[PDB]
DNA sequence: AGACGGCTGGCACGACTTTTGCAATCGCAGCCCT
DNA sequence: AGGGCTGATCGTGCAAAAGTCGTGCCAGCCGTCT
């Protein structure tokens, strides 16, 4: 089989489309919020607990820029599904599962 | 025999010519095809031993 | 008042327009397609027939034959190597020594390779792995029974008079082979009926591929060539595409997209130029024709491309390659717009133009050419003179029509 | 190259042509069994170069040079009969009309 | 190649028991596929080649 | 599976891959000679959809 | 039986073509070099 | 504090040299008739 690099990311359409969306819980994002993130509309705060916007929080572009001005690069907010890519790249089960 | 076997079809035809009466299972091509279809969609296809 | 070359006098496309018009000079279907792909910008520019029949084409037949034939691992490998490099006609492309070298085995020798090649030749069709020419003929003759008459002389002609018959040296064949006069002809015919290039018989299916770039149709007897309107490339500008380009809000990217729209409008001029030129000049060329082909190829003269360009009246005699790299299809078939141009072949008799008409006259002459030779330069030239073109032996084309000289065309009857 | 009904089938058995016409058609009232040729066109193929092997082949046998590939029609397998009647329609401007 | 084992090399099969079904990694995606595609061309009308 | 001899007339996912090949080209087009941050704004969404 | 014939084409010279081979000056003024 | 210089932008012809085609037509040769 061939391949493709796919610079514009493509999370598995099967992944999280199901009603028991595992990603929608690991990121804990709302289903409509997840739809906006895929639709590149959420602009959700990508990560970082230090910044005022929560590591997993829908961040307004104005709010994201304001938090960036406040704390350097601590404000990260992606509208596209790369937000979810981080939100799962950051969603941790390392001894967190025992706490849960 | 009555399925998609190609290399098994040739072996079986040769055996029937020779009167050997043996079929070689191997693995169906449709199996690897479905594996690819899995790899074609967003999931790797990997079979353990 | 009067005119003068010297006066206070108040242009020529440069760079951008050059590549633009080159898109017209290039073919639109593929030559322009590569550049269009190379663009990579201006985002504001937009039962089941399934059948999978696996034909063997006699290669799998040979494989089943060797597999069903009693053979050892080395014998099967040698047979497979022999079968691998086979030409379409049926003669082996490579030599037996090359087969032994590719085997890469010291035990593999010329004798084993020859035995394998004979066993393969001892399989359908006659002359398998011929390598040497006429091996199909020799195999068919050997397969032919000795009860057939003239078989001995046929084998003599095939084995060593192969050049004698190849030169059609029937007198020399009779003098050297000492075969009976006018009786060796039967042996030569028997040798001829031996399935030359029998392996080419297996190959009978080739895909059909013809691109009508201006499809004139005559099921109704006449129709607009349509310039293959659907196939004509046409980029689409979209308002939402402009919005998405604005989403590419980068100022450098914005300037790039603006200059890209500029060059794309230029290229639109190029494609419109190609299409309008090959539309108007083509309508002019088909004006000579009535109800599709009026008099076949005898409907045009040496075409002045400058004349058609001046007919376009803008790049008047400013020649190019837009109708070139474009072909108009008609009831007979596909013929180029370069073929819509023509050359002078008629020389006297009120003739100074058109090579197709003179060639068609020559073709009608070939319909009644000489039997001992293609219509002699006297015969063909006199036919052309009867046409009044007077192409002369200078056009007498015969060697160009894959016709050899006169005496070499004399052969046994 | 156009495929035309000329009954000129290279590398073919003679008995097949025994029922064909110069047009290539079969005369009305014939018998038919097996895969008997019905309408024999010859699709011309890509032209060859000087091609010394093919040059010698055209010098010895000639007239075919494998230029025409069999574009012929044949009777169906397992359907046999007797030809009742025929018809033909050619694109206007084509005046073969042999048989 | 000895032309006797390379031909024999093509035909082989494993028992392949305990067939598993699991997720994916991009490195494995690169390893499984032989190349990456970038152009929309499939087949041409000029000479009928890949 | 060509239909009339001339045109392959491929269908479905490969045909979809055709448009995806556009994106596959567009990704390469996004890779160089386009601003991926500015481009993927509307491009990446259609990319995920396709 | 050696010379005609007509084929042939090579040898040569004019006439239609025809791709290619040519991108700049404006516009202030500001920023950079002096 | 004074100079320079910069380039944002500036697209459907036609011609240059060169060839290539038209056209004939001269040298040789072998089929022939001598």
């Amino acid at each position: 089989m061939g391949h493709i690099e796919l610079a514009s990311p493509t999370a598995h359409i099967w992944f999280l489309k199901s009603l028991p969306s595992r990603i929608g819980l690991l990121l804990d994002m709302p289903l409509r919020d997840i739809e906006r993130v895929l639709y590149f509309e959420s602009y959700v705060v990508i990560e970082g607990g230090m910044t005022n916007l929560e590591r997993q929080q829908i961040l307004t572009e104005e709010q994201y820029l304001d938090a960036l001005e406040e704390f350097g690069d601590e404000f990260d907010a992606k509208m596209g599904a790369e937000a979810i890519q981080a939100l799962l790249k950051s969603m941790d089960l390392e001894q967190e599962c025992e706490q849960l | 025999v009555k399925s998609d076997d190609v290399n098994g079809r040739t072996k079986m035809y040769k055996n029937i010519v020779d009167g050997n009466h043996q079929m070689e299972p191997g693995m169906p091509e449709s199996f690897n095809v479905l594996l690819k279809e899995i790899r074609s969609l967003g999931i790797n296809i990997e079979l353990e031993d | 008042m009067k005119q003068g070359l010297q006066l206070r006098l108040s242009l020529a496309m440069t760079p951008q327009l050059q590549q633009a018009i080159r898109l017209l000079q290039l073919s639109t279907l593929e030559l322009q397609q590569e550049l269009q792909q190379a663009l990579e910008s201006n985002p504001l520019l937009e039962l089941p027939v399934y059948q999978g029949e696996t034909t063997q084409t006699l290669q799998d037949y040979l494989m089943w034959q060797v597999e069903l034939t009693p053979f050892t691992d080395t014998d099967r490998a040698i047979a497979t190597s022999i079968v691998d490099a086979v030409d379409d006609t049926g003669y082996l492309t490579i030599q037996i020594e090359d087969i032994v070298d590719s085997i890469g085995d010291d035990e593999i020798g010329l004798e084993e390779v020859e035995a394998v090649l004979k066993r393969i030749q001892r399989f359908d069709p006659v002359g398998v792995a011929a390598k040497d020419l006429r091996d199909c003929l020799l195999i068919q003759l050997s397969q032919f029974a000795k009860e057939t008459p003239w078989l001995e002389e046929a084998r003599l002609i095939i084995s060593d008079h192969l050049d004698l018959l190849a030169n059609h040296d029937f007198r020399t064949l009779m003098r050297v082979t000492r075969l009976k006069e006018e009786v060796l002809k039967e042996a030569v015919n028997l040798i001829q009926s031996l399935d030359p290039r029998p392996g080419q018989s297996i190959q009978t299916s080739e895909p059909e591929y013809v691109i009508p770039d201006v499809l004139v149709r005559k099921v109704s007897g006449r129709w607009t060539v349509e310039l293959n309107a659907d196939s004509i490339p046409r980029l689409k500008i979209n308002q939402q595409y402009a919005a998405m380009g604005n989403s590419a809000r980068n100022d450098a990217d914005g300037q790039f997209i603006r200059s890209n729209l500029q060059e794309a409008r230029w290229l639109i001029k190029s494609l419109e130029s190609r299409n309008d030129t090959l539309l108007r000049v083509s309508r002019c060329i088909v004006e000579q024709q009535q109800a599709f082909f009026e008099q076949g190829e005898e409907y045009m003269k040496p075409m002045v491309l400058a004349d058609i360009a001046q007919a376009v009246e803008m790049h008047e005699s400013t020649i190019s390659r837009v109708t070139t790299q474009k072909y108009l299809h008609s009831p007979r078939g596909i013929f180029e717009l370069k073929y819509f141009f023509s050359s002078h072949v008629n020389t006297e008799g009120g003739g100074e133009a058109s090579s197709t008409a003179i060639r068609a006259l020559v073709k009608k002459l070939i319909a009644a050419e000489n039997p001992a030779k293609p219509l002699s330069d006297s015969k063909l030239t006199s036919m052309l003179s009867e046409q009044g073109i007077m192409v002369a032996r200078r056009t007498v084309y015969r060697e160009s029509l894959s016709i050899p000289p006169s005496n070499q065309r004399k052969q046994l009857v | 190259g156009p495929e035309e009904i000329t009954a000129d089938i290279p590398n073919v058995g003679e008995a097949a042509l025994s029922k064909l016409d110069e047009s290539g058609i079969v005369y009305i009232g014939a018998e038919v069994t097996g895969g008997d040729i019905l309408v024999g066109k010859v699709t011309p193929k890509g032209e060859t170069q000087l091609t010394p092997e093919e040059k010698l082949l055209r010098a010895i046998f000639g007239e075919k040079a494998s230029d025409v590939k069999d574009s012929s029609l044949r009777v169906p397998n397992g359907v046999s009969g007797t030809v009742i009647d025929v018809q033909v329609f050619t694109r206007d401007g084509v005046e073969k009309d042999k048989r | 190649k000895d032309l006797l084992k390379f031909l024999k090399a093509q035909t082989k099969t494993e028992e392949f028991d305990a067939i598993k079904i699991a997720l994916a990694s991009p490195d494995m995606i690169r390893s499984w596929s032989f190349g990456e595609v970038k152009k929309p061309e499939t087949i041409n009308y000029r000479t009928f080649k890949p | 599976v060509p239909l009339d001899g001339g045109r392959f007339a491929t269908s479905d996912l490969n045909d979809l891959y055709r448009r995806v090949i556009n994106r596959n080209n567009r990704l390469k087009r996004l890779l160089d000679l386009a601003a991926p941050d500015i481009i993927v704004r509307n491009e990446k969404r259609m990319l995920q959809e396709a």
